[PDB]
Formats: structure tokens, sequence, C-alpha cells
């Protein structure tokens, strides 16, 4: 009920932000590695 | 195998049904306990010598016992504690894994051969052997709230009408009583004894003669005369059954009818066996019971039965009595089960949501939801079959392995879905091709996980069992998951998939799905071109790898190490040690002060104080005291300022002002069975036969020397009692003989007047109880009182005790200790809040090296376990390394390719160390397990990537760079999905507030760091290792 | 009551019997320790005499044909058959006179 | 010397209290006679090894010895794995009547 | 019909078989001596052997 | 009987009660395992049901 609803809403608001940070590291590492590779 | 079961879905369904039935049967019948048998088996022998000082008990009792207890196999170490009260305790701790039910018989049988070699008094009291490594399931305190009943009345009521019923329920093992039942006390009176010309030996003889049972026989005897018809039993004199009957015992009757009665010379009452321990619950007199769980029994059911049985008895409870539960362990098990259920439900919902987000197909989402519970039930069945139980560690392993099950399901489903999308074939052939391509990788990773987790179970000692639970659970889960992925899942991919057309990956629809697919494809293209660019070069990132390696090594060296984190159990101990010579009154005053402080200045935190006077963990006596403070539920203690640590720090800071007492407060270890204090135990042993004064001086010098480094050693305190003044009575033997007084009479009078003698047994209200004889307080309480006693000479006159005896003072130790047969003393204390235990151990060894020659050092308790890390030497990690190397070389034919796979291992260890350093947690068992899990996950990702690249390179003619780029493009969605699932599922472990949250926090932090860093730094690095290995070893 | 009720159905229950002896009368010898001590005898002598005469007291062992067997001491049948026979036994007092 | 009431009151009460708790215990039943002898039979769950069962029974019994009455402590408490019904009774007779 | 006949059928544990030996227990009135028990046993054995 | 007095079978009767109280579980488990074996072996859920 209330605990189930709070667990669901927390999961659905936490998945997209976490995926956002993970894509952020993907972007950042890709760019820095591209910059460093060409020296 | 997978294609074989693809054509036969119901064969896999039948296997799944069998596994589910086995899991249900296993969960129906399985023992439940807080912890497994972690502590080593231990047997304690207890003997009592009433009214005897430490030296008499040490030489005359425990010397003979120690001498005759040699030859017992699997013995680890023995310790012995004597006391001035008259109690001696010998604790023998054996090796781990041995059957205690045979060692107990061995020690008992060896003891029974030394019984006739002991004095008569200890034999009459009797010695008892028991198992101390059992742990208490609960303690039930019973209190009086009006003032009628005293400690003795309550203890007898418990022993009579509560002990039997509580012991006779289901699942209850040993039941211990913290009090003593009644005993007829006979208090003499020297004035009255002198008045009637009597001595205590006369009273003893009269009691022995008039309180005996005689076998009268039988009317109409066994050989009958010819013609007998009557037969019955003769009931002659029997044991006396009342105080009024004991008061009518004759002592001296003349022929003219004049008589002396026992009541005329002494006071008869009903008291306790020993008035040494006074227990007060919240200021009221109280008694207690200790219930231990029997082996192979359900904890929750036993607790519920105990509560129901106790609640049954209130109508028959006499006067004003109340039942309380100061300490029970069921809430921890209930919390563990609740956490397991919550983690399972959260993982299922989360994986369904992420599959709907990515694969956009409900039929794909529903596949794992009917596969993970099958593996869970299979793990339950296998764990039940092996012989394990439902502890607080096995369920932790299960919540850890949920991620592995989700990973396997994600890998299989995503591979089949992408094959269908990029091939256009329908579920059947696509599933066949995907299973044929991935079966070898699945078998290889299963073997790798088994090889990396099995050797952890070969540890010895407590660490051995702690690692064994997790290792067995993890390997069983991995095996069941890979078997399920081989058998059940391919059928699901065969049947429950919709054959959509190629190109309809959501790009034909708008909203969140099409847009999200758009950035996903854009980011995938960016990542692929970036990794191609970085793979164009080789030597630029080798320096980055070396930098990561050296940073990880520095973090590993810097991180402090410990054994097991402390936890908020809601109960903590407070110890009071008065100065030498202090009596019970001052101890009671200090205990009352402590109770008042706890119940006044901490009303919102504490719940009850169970003060005990006369007994302490250091040593029993009228000088020490203990108090077990229990707190309210964790729901009512929010924040980190209302936990055990803050409470005990504030308590000791406040108690520092208590004069005439060094009151300390501390928290018991997380595993109560192993040790009683949270710090190391260190023991100094005499070897050159120096004695006691030299040992005491050496100990004091060592304590002062260790106190000079207040940076890594804290609360370094002795575990014994300091020497005390003693009273010495010297009897002039020739003066006593000249006056006509026998030495036997003097010795008996002195031993039965001041020490108290146990005479006979009697039947009270239908039970057996002892009868004790001792003087009446006021006549045995000061040295001058020794002159009030009179002894009868041969002539019939009474001579005072002061006419042939002298007196003087001396110094004596009230507590003598022995270790392994040699005199020894113990120092117990913890380390600094910001340093490792091992460094403190090494510095303590160096300090002990400076001791005067003739004194050695040793470890005991958890310290010994901490010294059992010789198996934790690289001799085992290297074994695991070669085993996994052999497994990897066997999976794919190469002696050099597994190097690339192993190069990914540090990339998760670095993140685990980063998380540990950020949170500040120490290197312990739970962190080690989490680190191993992260290593396994990173190895799994590396295995998948390398296997796909090798298959692309070999089966087709794809070049090195092209095949590597295609493989890393292909194995991107599964890796991200699995990483997201694991990271989001381990959120509660990191965010856990309390209720045994230390291990959860440690494991969650390690898992988070390892998973995040491995996911970030493996995709960019594994191809580099692969291409470098292939080109260098071309 | 259960036996009486179960005896009412011979068609199903046969030979319904208890398992154990029911109840027996017993004999109690009241020794007036006051009078015994006034006369001069001791309680130990009375107790030992009664136990050895009527109950029999195991004393010692002795070898017999290369085997160890016990020696028992007990009254001779005729004097331990009826309550009145308790009057046939005598106990030595303190001054040597024998009291019934 | 002790009758059924006092024997059942003293010895088997504490003995039965201590015996409970052994693993795979099916049921325990005790008898107290009038000659002073007392007997306790503990039947264990099927499949249990009788030898380790006797070992555990001895271990649990030796804890209750200090609580036991003084006389029985050196009387001899015998523990044995025994059945109920005789397997075979063999009789010896005299064929000439010269031996009673 | 199966259900009705299953309900009807009485239950037991194990059949009893002839073994060639059986037992007889004798309990006299309380307070009986050895002579009366010997007389009763003599009656029993005489009946059994005659 | 008057209140406070209970009964409990022992010895042979205990085993008789145990035998009579465990039969339905055995029947159900045997039927289930035979049905599952038939379904796994001869395919289809119609053949075992028939």
């Amino acid at each position: 009920m209330l605990e189930l609803l709070k667990s669901l809403v927390f999961a659905v608001i936490m998945v997209p932000v976490v995926m956002a940070i993970i894509l952020g590291l993907i972007y950042g590492l890709g760019e820095v590695f591209n910059i460093f590779s060409g020296v | 195998m997978p294609n074989f079961f693809i054509d036969r879905p119901i064969f896999a369904w039948v296997i799944a049904i069998i596994i589910m039935l086995a899991g249900g049967l296993a969960i129906l019948k399985l023992p439940v306990a807080q912890y497994p048998t972690i502590a080593p088996p231990a047997v304690t022998i207890s003997a009592s010598y009433p009214g005897a000082d430490a030296k008499t008990v040490q030489d005359t009792v425990t010397q003979v016992i120690e001498q005759n207890m040699n030859g017992i196999d699997n013995l680890m170490y023995m310790s012995s504690n004597s006391d001035s009260t008259g109690t001696v305790q010998i604790t023998l701790t054996f090796e781990s894994g041995t059957d205690a039910d045979i060692a107990q018989v061995q020690v008992q049988n060896k003891l029974q051969l030394a019984m006739p070699l002991l004095p008569q008094e200890v034999q009459q009291q009797g010695v008892s052997v028991e198992k101390s490594s059992s742990s208490f399931l609960m303690v039930v305190g019973v209190i009086n709230t009006d003032g009628t009943m005293t400690q003795e009345d309550i203890s007898d009521y418990v022993a009579a009408n509560m002990k039997d019923a509580i012991s006779r329920t289901s699942g209850v093992g040993d039941v211990q009583l913290f009090g003593s039942q009644y005993a007829m006390r006979i208090w003499m009176n020297p004035n009255e004894l002198n008045k009637f010309q009597l001595t205590p030996v006369d009273v003893i003889t009269a009691i022995k003669a008039q309180n005996a049972q005689v076998a009268a026989g039988q009317l109409g005897g066994t050989p009958p005369v010819k013609g007998q018809q009557l037969n019955a039993s003769i009931i002659a004199q029997t044991r006396l059954t009342s105080t009024e009957e004991f008061g009518k015992i004759l002592l001296k009757v003349n022929q003219d009818g004049s008589r002396v009665l026992l009541r005329d010379v002494a006071k008869i009452e009903l008291g306790g066996e020993n008035y040494d321990i006074i227990a007060e619950f919240n200021g009221q007199p109280a008694s207690g019971l200790g219930i231990k769980l029997a082996t192979g029994a359900n904890a929750l059911d036993t607790a519920a039965a105990i509560r129901a049985e106790l609640a049954k008895m209130e109508p028959f409870f006499p006067s004003g009595l109340k039942i309380v539960y100061p300490y029970d362990t069921t809430p921890f098990v209930k919390i563990s089960i609740h956490e397991v259920v919550k983690t399972l439900v959260e993982a299922i919902i989360l994986v369904f949501l992420v599959m709907y987000l990515f694969l956009q197909n409900f039929r794909a989402t529903l596949i794992p939801t009917i596969a993970v519970p099958v593996v869970l039930l299979g793990t339950f069945a296998v764990l039940a079959a092996f012989g394990f139980s439902i502890n607080t560690l096995t369920m932790f392993g299960m919540v850890l392995a949920i991620g592995l099950l989700v990973d396997d399901a994600i890998v299989v489903v995503e591979n089949v879905e992408r094959v269908m999308a990029e091939e256009g074939l329908p579920p059947k052939e696509a599933t066949r091709k995907s299973m044929g391509q991935i079966q070898g990788a699945l078998v290889g990773i299963a073997m790798v996980l088994s090889a990396v987790f099995v050797p952890m179970a070969f540890f010895g000692g407590s660490t051995g069992a702690i690692y064994r639970q997790f290792s067995i659970t993890i390997v069983s889960a991995m095996a069941l998951s890979v078997l399920v992925a081989l058998i059940l899942t391919p059928a699901l991919c065969a049947t429950m998939l919709k054959p959509i057309a190629k190109g309809d990956h959501g790009e034909g629809k708008k909203g969140f799905f099409g847009w999200f697919n758009r950035m996903f494809e854009k980011s995938t293209h960016h990542y692929t071109d970036s990794v191609g660019g970085i793979l164009r070069s080789t030597g630029r990132y080798l320096v980055l790898y070396l930098i990561i390696v050296v940073g990880m090594a520095y973090l590993f060296v810097r991180l402090p190490s410990s054994f097991l984190p402390d936890e908020d159990q809601g109960v903590f101990m407070t110890m009071v040690q008065l100065p030498a010579g202090a009596t019970q009154e001052r101890t009671q005053k200090v205990l009352n002060e402590v109770t008042h402080y706890y119940l006044t200045k901490e009303k919102n935190n504490v719940e009850s104080v169970f003060a005990v006077n006369g007994f302490g963990f250091a040593g029993r006596g009228q000088n020490t005291g203990i108090a077990f403070v229990s707190l309210k539920d964790w729901a009512d203690r929010p924040g980190e300022e209302n936990k055990v640590e803050a409470i005990t720090m504030r308590a000791t800071r406040a108690f520092s002002q208590i004069k005439d007492a060094m009151v300390f407060a501390f928290n018991l270890p997380a595993i109560v069975e192993l040790g009683t204090a949270t710090g190391f135990d260190f023991e100094l042993i005499d070897q050159a036969g120096l004695g006691h004064e030299k040992l005491t001086q050496a100990r004091n010098q060592l304590l002062a020397e260790a106190a000079k480094h207040p940076d890594m050693l804290t609360s370094v305190r002795p575990n014994g009692l300091e020497d005390t003044p003693q009273f010495k009575i010297d009897i002039d033997q020739e003066k006593a003989q000249a006056l006509g007084v026998s030495i036997n009479d003097i010795n008996t009078t002195l031993g039965a007047a001041w020490g108290g003698s146990y005479v006979n047994d009697f039947i009270d209200r239908g039970r057996v109880k002892k009868v004790y004889v001792m003087s009446e307080a006021k006549y045995r309480m000061l040295p001058d009182d020794i002159g009030d006693w009179y002894v009868r000479a041969a002539d019939g006159q009474m001579v005072p005790f002061s006419a042939f005896s002298s007196s003087r003072w001396e110094y004596g130790s009230p507590r003598l200790e022995r270790y392994n047969g040699l005199p020894s003393m113990e120092i117990l204390g913890q380390a600094a809040p910001g340093k490792s235990t091992g460094e403190a151990m090494e510095l303590m060894e160096q300090l002990a090296s400076k001791l005067p020659t003739g004194v050695g050092y040793d470890w005991t308790g958890m310290s010994y376990q901490e010294r059992l890390s010789g198996n934790q030497a690289p001799s085992l990690y290297a074994i695991s390394l070669i085993v996994v190397f052999l497994c990897l070389a066997a999976l794919y034919e190469s002696w050099s390719i597994p190097f690339s796979v192993m190069l990914v291992v540090p990339l998760g260890v670095i993140g685990a160390l980063l998380a540990a350093t950020f949170r500040g947690l120490t290197n312990d068992v739970y962190f080690q397990v989490g680190l191993l899990t992260t290593i396994g996950l990173s190895a799994k990702n590396a295995i998948l990537i390398v296997e796909f690249a090798k298959d692309l390179m070999d089966k087709e003619g794809k070049g090195l760079i092209e095949a590597t780029l295609d493989a890393v493009r292909m194995r991107l969605r599964p890796i991200l999905m699995t990483s997201l699932a694991f990271i989001l599922g381990v959120m509660p472990l990191v965010i856990s507030t309390g209720a045994g949250s230390g291990a959860q926090n440690a494991v969650g932090t390690g898992v988070m760091g390892g998973m995040v860093t491995a996911t970030v730094l493996a995709i960019f690095f594994v191809p580099v290792f692969f291409v470098v290995v292939r080109r260098r070893f071309s």
C-alpha cells in the first residue's frame, strides 16, 4: 500500500537520474580519452 | 543442451516445477537462528568450595583438575580462574569443527577419575561441566513491584513453578537459573551456645542424626513363614519438612525430662544458598532465567511458544509479580527476513521496469520474473540439503546473489532480442543461434565464479564459518542460475516472444521511447568512435593502467584493517570496580547512582537497567558490579547522536566524575558468543617461576609503558582484581592441647561459625533442598568478635577463643588466574578509533618484548582468531589465482588471452577502495566478500566481451580492430542494463539507517564502488588489453 | 470412571485393564525421641537396629568358591511378620541395661 | 527406604526436568516403585543413532547430579540402551529333585 | 462408490500373527502375599497343562 | 472426563496415529510426481490428464 507506493515512486524517480549520471560518465570519459589519444 | 530443451518447453517446465516443489519443502522445514556455530567449542567446569580463599581453592581444587585433564585431543587452549568467594572455573576451548558432544564426554570422564582426589566439601557441593559456546536465545526477568517477595522468594518460585514448564515447551534447549532456591538457614548464637554448654559440632551431629531416612523394610518379609497372609510397608523416620519441625530438634536431654531444643539456641529461617549476588531490575528485587535455543529448532516459533506459555501463567501468579524481557534476539531475525522479502520484491519490480524501458516488449519483461524465484527456491533446497540453516549471513548471501540471477537473465534475454532484431528470424531460430553462441561463455563464467568463490570456504576458525556461509550460498546460486539459463530460459525465448519486423525499435513512435532510443544510439555511436580512436594507439593508456594499479596499491596499504564492525544491538554493559576492601554497601550505592543517572538523564533512550551486585566479568566478589542497560526500539532512537556509541561515550564522560569508583561503559561485540569485550585480549604468562609479586610489577610496568602512547591504544585495563588485605588467625596448638581442647573441635567451630557448613538435605513443599549452618551476622563481622566463641574442653568447661589464639594482617590476591597450566594475568582493551587492530597488536608485542626476562606473552579469544590469518596469507589467494587462470585457459584455447581478462580485476578493486576510503569503513570480512563479488562481476563482463570478440574473429574473417569494435558495440546494452540493475538494487544497503546496518552499509558501499568504477572503466580498457595481448603474442 | 464407562461396550473393547498396582495400606512406626532420649538410648542405635532387623543391611563381601558374594544380616522370619513383633526387639541403653 | 511418593518427588522430577532438550526426543516416561528403584525411558525419533543418544543422555544427566539427593549420588545411576520385551528366556531345571 | 468404500473401510497399523508363544499376567488384590499368588499361578498352570 | 485431564497415545498407538496421519500427503505427492513424469516424458498436458 503506502510502503509499496513509496517504493515504486522512489524506484521510478531514481532509475532515470542514475542512468543520466551513467551516460554523463560515458560522455566525459569518451571526450577526455579522445582528447588525450591525439596528444 | 539448450537447443535440445528449446523443442521441449514442458521438459524445462517440469524441471522448474520440481525445483519449486523442492524449494517449498525446504522452506517448510529449516532451522532458524541468528548466527551459526561460529565460536569454537568450549567446555567449562565449575566447582564450589564455600568459605575458602583464593589460595586454598587454587592449590587444593584446580591443581588436581588441571593435572588430570591432559590427553584430550583437539584441545586449543585452557584457562583457569579461582576466586576468594570459593568458586573455580576451568574453560577448555577446542579446535573448530570438532564434535562437542564427544569432547564433553571426554572431559567429564577424565574429571570423574579425579573426583576422589578432591576435598570432601567440594565433592559434596559437586562439580558441573557445561557448554559455554551456545549463546542465549533470550533472558526472562521476573520482578516484584510491591515489596513482599525478596530475591530468594522469587528465585524459588521460578525454580518451582516456572522452570519446568518453560523447559518443557518445543525447541527450548538448556535453561539456566540466575538465582538459588530456598535452603533452611540455621543461625547460631554464641551466647546461647555457651549458655547450654554446646558447640557447633554438637548441632551438626544432632542434625545429621535426627534428619535422616532409614530403610525400615517391609511387613511380612521377603522369605515368609509358612502361613503368612499380611504384607505391607513400614514407614519409619523420614526427613523433616518444616521450620517448626526443625526447631524441635533435641540437642541435650537428661533423665529427669530437662531438654534443650534447637530453637532455644539458634534461629531457623528459610533463605538462599549464597547471599553473594543481588539483582535489581529498575530498583526492584528480581530474578531471571536464561533460555538457549536447542539445535535444529525454529527461533521464531520457540519465542512465540515461550511468550504464550509465560502469558498463560498470570492468573496463578502470586502477590505482585511482573515478567519482562531485558534481551531477546528474535527482532534481528524478523528484520532479516523482512529485508530479504523487500529486496526480492524491489529487484523484481526494478528489472521489469528497466526491461520495459529498454526492450519495450512486455513479453521480454515477463521472462525473468518467472525465472529468478525458481533459482531462489533451488538455492533454498540445495542449502537445506547440504545442512545449513537460515542465519543472518545466508540471507545476506541470497540478497547478494539476486544481482547475479538478474545479470544472467538480462544477458540471455537481451542477446536473444538483439539477435532477433538484427537477423529477422523468428524466436525459434534466433534463440537457437543465441544459445549456441553463448552456452560456452555461460559455462566458462559459471566455472570462473565457482573457482573464485570455493577456496574462501577453506578458511579455519570463526572466519572459516563466516566465509563458508557466503561462499556456499554464492556458489549454489551461481550453479542454479546457470542451469536455469541453460534449460528453462531458452524455452521462454522460444515461445513468449513477438516476432516484430526489423527496424521497428521504437523509432517509428514518438514520446519518451523514441527520443530515449535516439540519445542511446547517438551515445553508442560516440562511444564506439571514441574507443576506436583510443584503440588506434596502445602505449598511451598503459601508463594510465600503471597509475591506476599504483593508486590501488597505495589505497590498499593505507586502508585500516579490522575483524568485524560494531553494531547497535540495543544492549550495552556498564562496569563498576570499587577500590580494594570495599563492601557491598558502597557497591550498592554506586549502582543506585548509575541507575538514577540512566533513568533520569536518558529517559528517551534507555528502557531498563538490570543491575547486578557482586558479580562482574573481571571477577566475582563484594568489590565489583555490572549493569546491563537496554535501549528502546530503533524506531524511537533517530539520528546518529542517539546510537549506542554516542550514548556510551556520554555515559563514560558523565561517570568520570563518580568518586570512589572507576565506572566504564562499553558495547558488547556483534557476535556475543565470541568474547565479551570489543577489544583485544592479551595475556602475560610467567615461565621462570617468578611468582606473583614479580608478575604484578611486570604487568604494572607494561601498563604504564603502553599508556605512554595515547594514539593507538585506548582503555587498556586489567581484567583481574588487585591484591587485598587479609586476616590471619594463628592458633597456639600446644596451648590449646594443654588447656584440654581438641584441635578438631577448634577447626570445626571456626569452619562452621564463620564459613558455614552444608549438613544434610530435606524435603520442602515437595522438593529437595539443602540445610546450612552459620553464625548470625553480628557475631562474625569484626575481628574482636572472634573472642565471643567458646569451645568445650574435655573437663566440660568452656574456654574462650581468645585464650589460645592470636591474630594479624597480611596481603593476598583475591583472584588467581592460570593459562595453559602456568600462572598468568590478562590485559584487555581496544585500539584507537582511527587505526587498524593489527598495528596495535604488533606494537603490543614490541612492548612486551621489553619486559624483564622470564615473562612471555600470548593471545586469546578473538585475538587468537585474528592471529589465524596465516591461512589468509597469499598462499590461498595465489591458489585461487592459478585455479582461475587454469579455468580461463581451458575455456578458450590460449595461454595468453586470459591475461586481458585478469587485467580488468584491479579496475573494480580501485572503486571499492575509493568507496571505503570515502565512507571511512575499515577492511573487514563483509568488505572482503563485497570486493570478491565486484571482482566476479567485472570478470563476467570481461568474459562476455572477450568471448564475443573471439567468436567474431574466428568464425568469420573479421579483422582485429573491426571485430573488436563490432563486439564492443554489440555488448553495450547488456552491460549497462546489468550495471543499472545492480547499482539500483544495492541502494538500501548503502542507505540503511540502523537495525544491524553496519554490515549492510559496508557491503553496499563496496558493491557500489566496484560496480560503478568497473562499468565506467572496463568498456574503455578491456579492448585495449585484448588487442595488446593478441598483437604481442601473435 | 473411564474403566466403568468402557466396560459398557463388550462388542468393541475386550480385556480393558490398567497397568500398575492400585493402592496399598502402609505401616508407620512413631518413635518418641523425647522418651527414648530420656531413658538413655540414642537415635542412631534405634535407627540402625530397626533397619538391620527388618530391612536387612548389606555389610561386606566374601569369596566363595573363587567368587565374591555379599554377606547380609537380617532378622529370622518369625520376628518380623506382625506389628506386635516390634515388641520383641530390645535396644541397649547408655548404662548397659536393655530396654524393649 | 524412600517410598514411591518421595522417590517420585525427589529423583525423577529433576531427572525428567534435565533430560528434556535432547535432539530427536520423541517421548519420555518414568516409573517410581515402592522398593526405592526409579526408572526413566526416553524414546527418540526414528533414524537416530542410539549410541550418540546415550552419550547425550549421559551428558545431560551429569549436569543434574549436583541437584540430586545425596544418597542417590553415590548409589549408582545406570544408563543403557535397552528394549522392552525379552528376546528369549532360557530355563535351567533339575532332573532328580536333589537341588532346590 | 470409491469414496464411500474408502470411508467405510476400517483402519489399523499392522496385522497380528501366530508365533507359538503368548503371555499371561496375574494381579491379586492389594496387600496379597506370595502364597496366594503361588496358588493362583498353580491353578493357571494346571489349567494350561490339563 | 472432568476438566484438566487429557489423553495421549503412546508406544504402538503413537505409530498407528502417525501412519494414519501421513497417508494423504503420500498419495498426493505420488500422484503429482507421476503426473509430472508423464508430462515430461510423453509430451503434451493432454496425455497425462487422460
